[PDB]
Order: structure tokens, then C-alpha cells, then sequence
């Protein structure tokens, strides 16, 4: 009596997906829909390498903070990484105005190009440049100040109001910063700048802004009852920015030229840099985005797939290794 | 009861994504024989991969995108993008979770449903000219050699040619 | 092999969104007909019109929303404004397209289903009184004419009427 | 036609979820008989319920969070707030409401094939030795006291047993 | 032998739609999901029509711009359409105060109505209104300024301190705009205000704020070194502003009185506004709102559609053409 | 003839769920994936009671406004209540900085503390403090002043520049609040400080900031033309805070000691505060949270349900009651 049974054959398999009706159903095969590791290094995306800040962070980097300089700079870069390390930043107490938005607008950058905006040599013949250092910012044992501004004093017992003026001939957007100085007393206001009732005014043709000494008692921090604020401010390619003042002006010395990026961002991470491409970079390493979610952190850059907080999400695609109930 | 797994021994046997296949088990005169069905088999391994494709392109939208830093006066801000970020972190693990269980469930009966209408395909040539006997097995009331076999899996078999013999066995053998 | 496309001319025929029909195509001494089963095309239609209107209804969510604007200091709004935008976006075409894909592999198994689900109803009727010969065919071991094919198409095919003729021709017909 | 309700008088019956039961009811010299199928309702019941806890459990990410409060030079940030809230609202709402409308057709299509699928596993112990007379009913072709009726219920029918008996009574009583 | 198939039959048909399964399957039937096409036109929301500002934005039409003039206004809007060609706003180069803010409250008004909240006639016997132009402004060949807007100026070597302030008698809120001017340098401000240590005070009940001239030297914007910035505020129904000053106050003139609406927005389109309706409105164009997705434009406004980036998205609702191989 | 049927048993039902082929189907069972229902009370999360200010809101319970000292404290709190009846707030017309700020950052709390930073009896003898209240804060009929916060005034035809500083010697962040009058004419400036050219300096190590009276002419409020901003700060463990000023300090007299929490929020709900737990708070009433979806009210605080606009939605597991097409 011939015979003929159809049904079918299923490969070995440890494979164990789930489905709505049951837990631990054994199948054939499975594809995993979920990416769920990361190569642990800070890859490149874009095909460009991320700004690596060292011993400091962005503020120390921008002004010119004194451990800083131990750093190289590219003329490009996709995005930031600060380190868990990178404490160095504004050493003379003070405030960065905006901090947040310079470094959301600085992250993504095309072709960075730092420049003498005004020669400390030949800018200021009517004020005193050689001195104005402080402990705050110190270098190789001795009193300094930031490498990218300059802190004008009375050249002798007089500081005559000053107004000088960059025009930005490059043909991208300059980035100026300067600062400030609150003295913590009257006194020092005259040891200083010798002009009790001064000011800093300071007008691109899309910026106008006044400042003024806000003498007071405060605290030491870094051993200064003293502050200064930062500002910054972006000059446009035809534009003239112009500073004007009667004290108080740390003045720029060095600013920055650049294109600035569609939108990338800041990481922090102590994984090391390697010289590899990533469509995805995550904060402890780069994942595969052929994927479409993935485990390893929410906070990511690139074209990524989706953060979800599932453990493992295989689709089955194979037979059963054990026969259902409905086939019996 | 209604088809059972084709006890082969455990090849190699097919390709990728189901790692098994649809097919038969014979027993005639000549010996006993396993064969897969290309025709079914394949069509299933087409479907899945349209399938797993499909899950996986469609997403393939994601463009570059982050993550964002706020001061001590920007608490409210820095919680809205809390929200933002958390809100779309719990809309795709429930669906990706639901979308992978469902279709699962969905997967297994496909497969299921294949190897019986398989039966169906083998039962609609047959006809009269077989026995349903349980267990996804057909009795032949005829002599059904290796060729008669291969016209069977392949979609040839040719009834009116075993009619008259079947029908002899057939009224004499059951009835 | 289990059922067939019902070779209709290409009539206007039925009402639309399913632009077809479950149906029946009959022979007899009378001649041959075709025509379409109302009771389950029917229900059909209703279902699968309930189907598509579920999925544009239950959307009709949407309120007076927008886009917005923000300054040179206000870039970081600007960028969660926009990962709100394409998160959102991302979430739509994900969804509705795997929602079109995977309900679209329902609606035609929907269909198939339905009429084998038909073919099972009329051999729940017929029984005994008939053979069934492959494509989704019975062929009648009595005489059936055009009123008795139509009592088979409206659910009320009379066994008993027929079952002492239909013994007669087959047993001494097939077996 | 295929498959009946089990005219159970309406008992308090079975185990919650699925509030009913998959079974038979049969009719012999002895008398008739109602028993719900163990093996086939229970597997739905773990089924359907791990169903339910999917759709539950699967959420439950959820983490404190809230809902925010600006000023009058703050329009914007609120209008920002708000699409993001009622975005959410849309995605769950029709998410939410999809899931059940197609995952209810699911269920009651899972319980409608469980039935059908236990007639197909009668259907093939019996095999000839039992008549398929509609509405899911097998008429025996021998004499099946309740110990037999018992051994169908629970799969362990002995066709061979009663294949000659019902060889006799079925070449003359159908055909 | 008397014979019975059962099957379906399939209506001619081209459409083609999609399976999880299989890539393109010809089907008898299937419903469009997606909007993909627009009007082409700017049509009202609400049943009210956008507030269509011509050669000159927000800003300008706020402020009285000259080129602005030309235009026309109605006491509503659903929303506001900018043209490309919207560059006639802040004619005398200053800052706009939380500009963006102003512009998304007005984008949606009911009621609104000019009114002459401080007139020039009478408002300033002790001051100059007569004198007070500028190239920077100019209308018909001539030096102008804002039409909204008023400059005083020293009558004669004497600006007398001001002190004049509205009450507000209208039933609705009053949005009251005014101008704080910043000369080049104190010549100027003696020319102008005659008062080097002059001040500008505004209070309402809800708004104390102080203003000074910040005096200082800027590159020349539409030929003025000067600068001006333009603040506002919404007075509310009982209550009073009051405005005082020695120097450097554009007052106002004209003021507004209105009914913000719930929460429209601003659309920047080249399109034409007609006079149809919409539930939703895209800048290229309106679309149906009976579908739940659309690809015109992620940026819309109304009950609209969700923004999906797919090209056609058919619902199978028919029979298959060719019959598939579970049937064969 | 001996007979066996298969089929199905249903028992009786009313429950009715709809799929998407059919409008209303009865099956014999259903489960609710909707909260749908709330107890109406404002319980605890966290196991921790909400913070309740009564007939008066966080700026008038943080300053200490007189009607607000009916009223109590913990020392910690999972969320903040307000009701539609606390209306006493800043009593002295003026403007608090920040004040969403602050309300965020005190909407959990760990370890409240109220300690007198600046005790009157000591702190100030070069000063008057006993004289020094307003109509605007009354308390028991007579003319009054905040609990917390204390009005320094000339003590006899001079205001010498004062200067003190708080060092916070507690364990965990200060938080000092502060105000700077503003009289409405200078006048009331000399009446006050005598001091016409006065000034506030405010100075933590994180928080320079100079303050000066803008003396201007406004509408009574409160029956008081002169205006009051109330700033704050938080101070940090180690850190020290310090005044100096020559006029307008409202000198902070107490200031609070806390532990800031994860991040809650503040609910505006007229419902009573009772001694039951929650997951999940609603404004109108708490509710179970096993549930994935909700809709009560779409804000929330807690580990909540998703918020829905739907009204039901159940969950079909049960069997037909009238058995489907299909079956027949
Ligand atoms: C209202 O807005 C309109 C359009 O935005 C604006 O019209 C412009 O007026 C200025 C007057 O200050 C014109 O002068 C320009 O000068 C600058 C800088 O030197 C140049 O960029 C322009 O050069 C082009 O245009 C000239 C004439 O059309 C040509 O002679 C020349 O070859 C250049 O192609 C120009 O000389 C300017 O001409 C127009 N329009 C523009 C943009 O060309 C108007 O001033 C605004 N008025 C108010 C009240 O706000
Ligand atoms: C650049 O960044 C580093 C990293 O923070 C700074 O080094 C640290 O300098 C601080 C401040 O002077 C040191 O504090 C001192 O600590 C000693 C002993 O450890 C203590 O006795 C002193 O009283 C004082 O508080 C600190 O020790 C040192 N590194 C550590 C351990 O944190 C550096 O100051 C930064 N310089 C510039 C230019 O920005
Ligand atoms: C604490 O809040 C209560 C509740 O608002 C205040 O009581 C109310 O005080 C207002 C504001 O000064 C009074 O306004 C006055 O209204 C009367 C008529 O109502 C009118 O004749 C006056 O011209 C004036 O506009 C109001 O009478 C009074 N209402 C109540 C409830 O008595 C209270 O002032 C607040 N006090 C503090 C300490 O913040
Ligand atoms: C099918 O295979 C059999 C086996 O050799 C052969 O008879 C027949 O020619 C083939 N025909 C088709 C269409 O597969
Ligand atoms: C858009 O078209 C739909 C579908 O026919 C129509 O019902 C609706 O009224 C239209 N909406 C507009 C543009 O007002
Ligand atoms: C099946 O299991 C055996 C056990 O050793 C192994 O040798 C064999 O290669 C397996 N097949 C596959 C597909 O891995
Ligand atoms: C699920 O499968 C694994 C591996 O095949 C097995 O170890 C585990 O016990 C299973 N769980 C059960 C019993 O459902
Ligand atoms: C569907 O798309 C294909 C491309 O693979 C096209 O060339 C073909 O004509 C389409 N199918 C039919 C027959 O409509
Ligand atoms: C569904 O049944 C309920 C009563 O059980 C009724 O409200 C409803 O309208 C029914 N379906 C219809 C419209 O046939």
C-alpha cells in the first residue's frame, strides 16, 4: 500500500523567539531587529573627526585658558567630545553669556581659522598691555591671563577712552569674543583703569550693547573678589564690529573664523577616538543603523535608529522545532 | 493530527531565514523517499524576506538628530525635552514590542497554514483515487512507483489514468 | 487547486470596494450559469468597508496645531522644536506603512478565505450526493437542474430528496 | 454549516477570559452528551490570556513625569508644549484604538478556527469509519457507547477496532 | 453530469498595492490613505481670511513703515502670510523686543481697530514734533519716519521732563508700541534731547522698566550710526501705561486695540490667497483633511493631516487579479 | 445512529467590543484597557503628601505674606497643590524674577528648613527696621510687611552703605530671596534712603548682580505707586552670599535650607487632600495605574497611564454569543 505524507521538515535549532499566545516558542531561525552593542570608540561621522577638547572644555578652549594650549585644532569637525576631564575653562570667575547656545552653534563647523583681530604690538599705543596678569590664570608657575584676550590698563595714571574697530574682510563669520571686568572696589577700579565713572560699549551693525563696572563685594574664587563676564557675538562677512571704551575692556585679542554646520552637538564620553566612520555615534561607542531601534543609549548623534528599552526583539522567520497544537 | 513534522534526518536541507521546508514522505514498492516542495517552499521564503524587509527599510527614515544642554534658569526647557525624548522612548518599545509578538503569532501560522493547504493541493488531484488515512497521509488504491510520485509533487498527477484500477481495489478493499 | 477565478466575462457586476464577487459557475442539461453569492460577497463588503473606515475615522484626532519661529540666541529651542517635528514624523510613516503592508496581506487572505469558507458550506450540504473533483467543483452523482442549483446557492439543497438516486449512480458509478 | 453553538443549557461552565468552551455533544443508545474539550479550550485560555498581559505589561514604562507652566513673554515655548502633548495624544489614541479593532478580529477568528480545527482532529481518527453529515456532526457507521465516545474525546479512537464492523454497515446503509 | 464550482470572480483592474509579502500585486480595488496634493492657493481658516502683509512684514506694518502705507487691514485673521518679498520692516536700524513673541500673538486677531492713543496735534505743547525725519525712513523722495510712531525733539535748547499716560477705555486689550532712540554720540544727543543725562520711564500696572540712551559709535545702517529699539506691551482693559521722559522717547501715536485669538501662526508663502475654505492650510497650498496622512508639508496649520514622508500608500480592499497560489 | 457534533459553547453575556468588520459584537467576556475613573482625591506619591498652600501661592508662602501665616509646613513634599483660591501672593506691586523657575525647582523638596539668615534684633543697627510697612500688606488691620523679608530705611537723615553676608553652614542648598524697591518720585527716595544715587550689590561666588531704583511715575496698585522686584538665588553648601547696598534692600530676614528633588510639578486642584497612595496623580482625582491608558486628564504627574481620547476600549476574549458568518 503506497503511501504519501505531506508535512514538513524543520532544521536543528535553539532559536527562541515570542509571539502574543506563547513565551518560549522554540524556531529554525530568528532575525534580530534590535542593535545592542557598540565597537566602544568615537568614531568619525560625516567622514570628519569630532573636536576633541582635552584637559578642557569648550570655554577654556575658546578663550585662550593657559592649559589649554597643551591642544591642536582641526579646520573642521562633526561634532564635540568633552571628557570627564575637561575642568579647565573660565579660571577668572565670571560669566559666560549664552555659554549654552556659542557651544550648540560652535558643534558642527567647517573651516575654523583663528586670527589676530587686534595685534597686542601695534593696537594700543595709548594703553598699557604689559601688565594685567592674575593667579587665576597662571602658567608654568607665574601670574598670566587667557591667550586669545588682552587686559587693557591705564598706560600711567590715565586710560583715555579708546574706539577701535575690525571689519571682517575673510568671507565667512567671525566669531569676537571679549569681557568685561567688575572690580571688587572703587580703588581698584582706579589702580586699574583710574576712571571711577567708565563704561565698555561695544556696536556691530546688528549688535548694539552698553556695559558698565558693577563695583561690589563678593566672594574669592580662585582667590578674586573680582569677576568678569564674557560675551560673544557673530560679525558678518560685510559687517564692521566696533569697541569703544573708558575701562574694563579685556579686549580681544585673537578671534575665529568659520562656517557653521547644519546641527550637530556635545558629547560627553572617556571612550578614545579612533580613525573610523559611524552613521551613528553614541556616548559610550558607535553602533551599527542598519537596524531600525537599538539599546545602548538615548542620547545619540547621527542618522540612529530608534532608543528602545527592550532587551532582545527577534522576529521569527523560521518553522517550529516543536509542532504547534494545531497540527496534531 | 492533521500533518506532522517530516521526519528528515536533519540535513542541511534548505536555504535561510525558515530553515526547513514544506515537502513530502512517501512509501511505495521501489522504498521510502523525502522531498521537499520547491514551489511552496520558496514562495514562503520570498514572503518572510519581504517581510523582515520591510519591518527593517520602512523605518530607514532617521535623519541627523540629538540631544541638548540647558543652565540653572532653564529647568522648565531642559524637562520638556525630558518629555519629548521619554515620550517617543515608550512609543516605539510598546510598538516594536506588539509589532514583534503579533507578528510572530503571524509568522507560525503562515507556516501552519502552508503545509496544509499543501495537503489540500495534494488531496484535490488524488481525488477518489486515494484514502485520507489521519496524520497528513494519503493511502493509494493504486501501485504508485517513484514516477507516479514525482507527477504527484509536482502537480501532474493524472487521475483518469488510476481511476478504473482505484476504483477495482477501492470498491474491494474499503467497501 | 483549491478554487478558481470564476471566469465572469468582466462584468460591471457588484458594488464596489471589493470590485468582485463569491461565486458560484454550474453545467447541467440546461445549460451552464454563473452567478454571485449576495449572503457572503455581501457581508464582505460591509466588513471591509467598516475596515477602511475605522482607519481614516479614529485619526480624525487632529486640533488647530503649527510650526514655529525663534532667533540667532534661541538655537537650541529651535532644534527641540525640530526633533519634535521629524520624531513625529518618523513615527506616521513608520506606522502607516507598515499598517497599509500588513493589513493589506489580511484583506487578501480575508478574501481567499472567504471562499473556501463557501466551498465548505456547500459541501456541508451536498455530502454523499456529490464528488468532489479539485478546483472547487462538485460534481453531482443525481440530476440537478437550474431549481435545485439554485436551492444549492441559497443554502437550502434538499439531501434526503436526492440521496436514494444519488446512492444508486454512485454506487454504481465510482466504486 | 460547518461548526455549531453547543446547545449547553448555559452553565457556569469554564475558567474566565474566554467565557465558554470548545467542545462536543454526542448521542448514543446509552443517550446524549455534552463535554467541553480540555486539551484544545485550556491552550486558548493560556493563549489568549498571555494576549491580554502582552498588551498590558508591554507598556508599563511610564516614569514620573508631567505638565509645565510659562508667562506672557513665553507664548511660544507653551505652543511648543502643547504640540508635543497632544501629538502624544493622537499617536496613543489611534495606536490604542487600531490595536484593539484588529486584535479583536483576531480573536474571535483564533476561536472560530480552534473549533474547526478540533473537527478536523476527530475527523481524522475516525476517517472512514464515520459519515460527515454538516454542522461539524460525524454519524458512526458502528455502535459507539459511551467508553468509545470517550476515546474520541480525548484522541485516543481506535480506528481498527471498529473498521470492519463499519466496513459492513456502511457498504450497505450509504452506498 | 451535473456540476457546481465555486469561486470569485475579479472585476478588470490596474491598481496595484502592497503586502508585507509580495511587491506589487494587482488588485481590483484599493482606497488612497494619503493626501498628496494641494489647491495651490491661500485659503481662509475658520472661515476668515489670512492677514496678508504686502511688500513689508510684521514689524513694518506694525510700526507705521512708509512702503507698509500701501495696504490695506480688515478687523480679523486666521492666520498671516509673509511673501518673500516681506523685506519693509525696522527701516531705522534698532532692535525689535521679543519680536518673535509679538508675532506669534498676533497671528491670530478678532477685533481690531487702530486708534490714535496719543495725539500729535496735542499731546506735546512743551516739545518738538514737527522736526524729526530721517533718510532711513523716507517716503515719496522725501526724509520720513514711522507713521505709528512720533520723535520728539527739544523745542527750543529745553526738553522738559514728560509725563503722559493712556487709560484705556476700550473693552479689549491695547497693544501700545513705542521707541527708546540711541544717538552716535552726546553732540547728537544734545542736538536732539539737549539733556546728556536724560531717561526713558514706562509703567503700567503689570510693566516697570527703565531705558537710557546708550551712547556709543556703530557702523552706519541705512546711513544712520544711531540706533532705536522698539519695545512693546499689552495693556490690559482698567488698567493705565504711563510713559515719562527727559530725551529719547519715539512715543506713540497710534496704538491697537484687539482680541487675541487662540493660537494661529505665521506662514511665509508666494501663493495666492482666494476666497475658499480649509481645515488645513500649507504654505504651498490647502489640502483635504479627510485623510489621515498627507505629504505636502511637514509645516502646516489647522486640523490637518499627520505629515507622513511616504509617496502613495493604497489600502487593498479588492480581489486579487491573479489568483494567488494558496488557491491554485 | 450514534452521532458526535464539535462545536462550542458560550455562556451568557452582554459584554459587546467591536473589531474592525463589525460595529457591535456581543462576546462573553472583555477586558477594560482604559482607566477610566478617578477616587477624587489628591493622595500621595512617593509615599509622600503634597505640599498644600492654602488661601495663598508659592510667592506669598516663600516671601512671607501676612494672610499665607495661617498655615503649615513639612519637611518635604512630592508635589505642590494650588487651589482656585490662592490668591495672596506678592501683596507689594512688583515683578518676582524667575518666579516659573523657582515654582519648578521647589515642586519637590526633601528636607525643608526656615532659619533667620539676617536676624532683625542684630543685624542691622546703623539701620532702621522698625518702621517699614505698607497698606499693601496688612495683617490684623494695620499696615504691615512679608514675615520673611525685611524693609531697611534711614534711621535718621542718613542710610550708610551697608554690607553683610551669609556663609550657609547647612548641609544641603540655600535658597535667600531678596527684593529692590523702586519709589515712584525721588522724593520718597530721600523720605526712604536719602540717598538720591543709590544702589543693591548682591554677590555669591555663582551670582554677580547690581540693582538701582528705577525711580519713575506709575498707576497705583494696591493703593501704591512705588513698584518692588523680588529676586532669588540658590546658595550653594560651602559657599557664601553677600549684600551691600545704599538704599531700596528689602534685606532678606529668613531664607530656607533644602534638598531639591528628582522633578515634580504643581497641580491647580480644587479636590481634598487625603492620606491614600498613588502611582499616578490627576488633577480632578488619582487613579489606578495598571493600566496602559487613561483618559482622565492628559496632565499628570507620576508613572501614568497614557492619556487617550478614547471612551472605551475593550478588549474582546471572550466567544460569539451569536456565531459568525463564517461558522454557519
Ligand atoms: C523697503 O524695502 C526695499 C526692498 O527691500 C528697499 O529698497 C532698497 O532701497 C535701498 C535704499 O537704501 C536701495 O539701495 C541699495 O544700496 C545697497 C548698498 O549699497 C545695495 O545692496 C543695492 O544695490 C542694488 O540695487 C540698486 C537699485 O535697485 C542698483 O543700482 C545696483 O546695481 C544693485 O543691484 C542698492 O543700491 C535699493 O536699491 C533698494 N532695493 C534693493 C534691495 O535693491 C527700501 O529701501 C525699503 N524702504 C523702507 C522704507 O524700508
Ligand atoms: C585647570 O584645571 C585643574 C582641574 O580641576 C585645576 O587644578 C586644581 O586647582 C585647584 C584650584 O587651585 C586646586 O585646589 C587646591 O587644592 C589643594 C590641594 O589639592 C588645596 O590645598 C588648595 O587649598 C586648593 O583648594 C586643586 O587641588 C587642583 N586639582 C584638583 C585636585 O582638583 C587647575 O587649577 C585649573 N587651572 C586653570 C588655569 O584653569
Ligand atoms: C489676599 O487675597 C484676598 C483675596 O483676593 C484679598 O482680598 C481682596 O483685596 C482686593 C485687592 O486689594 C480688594 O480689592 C478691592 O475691592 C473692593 C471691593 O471688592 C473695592 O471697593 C476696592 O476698590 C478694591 O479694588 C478686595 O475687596 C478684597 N476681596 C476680598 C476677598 O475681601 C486680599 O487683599 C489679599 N491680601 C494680601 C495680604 O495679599
Ligand atoms: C513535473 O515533474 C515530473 C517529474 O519528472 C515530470 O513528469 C513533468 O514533466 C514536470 N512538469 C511540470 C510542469 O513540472
Ligand atoms: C476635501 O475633500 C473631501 C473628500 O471628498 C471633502 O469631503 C471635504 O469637504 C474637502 N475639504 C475641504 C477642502 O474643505
Ligand atoms: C543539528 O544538531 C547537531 C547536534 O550536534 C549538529 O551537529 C548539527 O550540525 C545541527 N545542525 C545545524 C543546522 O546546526
Ligand atoms: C523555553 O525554551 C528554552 C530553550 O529551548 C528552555 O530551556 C525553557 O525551559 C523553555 N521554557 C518553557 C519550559 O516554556
Ligand atoms: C507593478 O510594478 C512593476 C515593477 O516591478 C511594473 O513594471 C508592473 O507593470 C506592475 N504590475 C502590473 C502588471 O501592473
Ligand atoms: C449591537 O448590540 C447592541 C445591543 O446588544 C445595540 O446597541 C447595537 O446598535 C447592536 N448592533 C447593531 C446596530 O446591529
Amino acid at each position: 500500500e503506497d503511501t504519501i505524507c505531506i508535512g514538513y521538515h524543520a532544521n536543528n535549532s535553539t532559536d527562541t523567539v515570542d509571539t502574543v499566545l506563547e513565551k518560549n516558542v522554540t524556531v529554525t531561525h530568528s532575525v534580530n531587529l534590535l542593535e545592542d552593542s557598540h565597537n566602544g570608540k568615537l568614531c568619525k561621522l560625516k567622514g570628519i573627526a569630532p573636536l576633541q577638547l582635552g584637559k578642557c572644555n569648550i570655554a577654556g578652549w575658546l578663550l585662550g585658558n593657559p592649559e589649554c594650549d597643551l591642544l591642536l585644532t582641526a579646520s573642521s569637525w562633526s561634532y564635540i567630545v568633552e571628557t570627564s576631564n575637561s575642568e579647565n575653562g573660565t579660571c577668572y570667575p565670571g560669566d559666560f553669556i549664552d555659554y549654552e547656545e556659542l557651544r550648540e552653534q560652535l558643534s558642527s563647523v567647517s573651516s575654523f581659522e583663528k586670527f589676530e583681530i587686534f595685534p597686542k604690538t601695534s593696537s594700543w599705543p595709548n594703553h598699557e598691555t604689559t601688565k594685567g596678569v592674575t593667579a587665576a590664570c597662571s602658567y608654568a608657575g607665574a601670574s598670566s591671563f587667557y591667550r586669545n584676550l588682552l587686559w587693557l590698563t591705564k598706560k600711567g595714571s590715565s586710560y583715555p577712552k579708546l574706539s577701535k574697530s575690525y571689519v571682517n574682510n575673510k568671507g565667512k563669520e567671525v566669531l569676537v569674543l571679549w569681557g568685561v571686568h567688575h572690580p571688587p572696589t572703587g580703588t581698584d577700579q582706579q589702580s586699574l583703569y583710574q576712571n571711577a565713572d567708565a563704561y565698555v560699549s561695544v556696536g556691530s551693525s546688528k549688535y548694539n550693547r552698553r556695559f558698565t563696572p558693577e563695583i561690589a563685594a563678593r566672594p574669592k574664587v580662585r582667590d578674586q573678589a573680582g569677576r568678569m563676564n564674557y560675551y560673544w557675538t557673530l560679525l558678518e562677512p560685510g559687517d564692521t564690529i566696533t569697541f569703544e571704551a573708558t575701562g574694563n575692556l579685556i579686549a580681544p585679542w585673537y578671534a575665529f573664523a568659520l562656517n557653521r554646520g547644519s546641527g550637530s552637538g556635545i558629547i560627553t564620553s572617556d571612550a578614545p577616538v579612533h580613525d573610523c566612520n559611524t552613521k551613528c555615534q553614541t556616548p559610550h561607542g558607535a553602533i551599527n543603523s542598519s537596524l531600525p531601534f537599538q539599546n545602548i543609549h538615548p542620547v545619540t548623534i547621527g542618522e540612529c535608529p530608534k532608543y528602545v528599552r527592550s532587551t532582545k526583539l527577534r522576529m521569527a522567520t523560521g518553522l517550529r522545532n516543536i509542532p504547534s497544537i494545531q497540527s496534531r | 493530527g492533521l500533518f506532522g513534522a517530516i521526519a528528515g534526518f536533519i540535513e542541511g536541507g534548505w536555504t535561510g531565514m525558515i530553515d526547513g521546508w514544506y515537502g513530502y514522505h512517501h512509501q511505495n514498492e521501489q522504498g521510502s523517499g523525502y522531498a521537499a516542495d520547491q514551489k511552496s517552499t520558496q514562495n514562503a521564503i520570498d514572503g518572510i524576506t519581504n517581510k523582515v524587509n520591510s519591518v527593517i527599510e520602512k523605518m530607514n527614515t532617521q535623519f541627523t538628530a540629538v540631544g541638548k544642554e540647558f543652565n540653572n534658569l532653564e529647568r522648565r526647557i531642559e524637562n520638556l525635552n525630558k518629555k519629548v525624548d521619554d515620550g517617543f522612548l515608550d512609543i516605539w518599545t510598546y510598538n516594536a514590542e506588539l509589532l514583534v509578538l503579533l507578528e510572530n503569532e503571524r509568522t507560525l501560522d503562515f507556516h501552519d497554514s502552508n503545509v496544509r493547504n499543501l495537503y489540500e493541493k495534494v488531496k484535490s488531484q488524488l481525488k477518489n483515487n486515494a484514502k485520507e488515512i489521519g496524520n497528513g497521509c494519503f493511502e493509494f488504491y493504486h501501485k504508485c512507483d517513484d514516477a507516479c510520485m514525482e507527477s504527484v509533487r509536482n502537480g501532474t498527477y493524472d487521475y483518469p489514468k488510476y481511476s478504473e484500477e482505484s476504483k477495482l481495489n477501492r470498491e474491494e478493499i474499503d467497501g
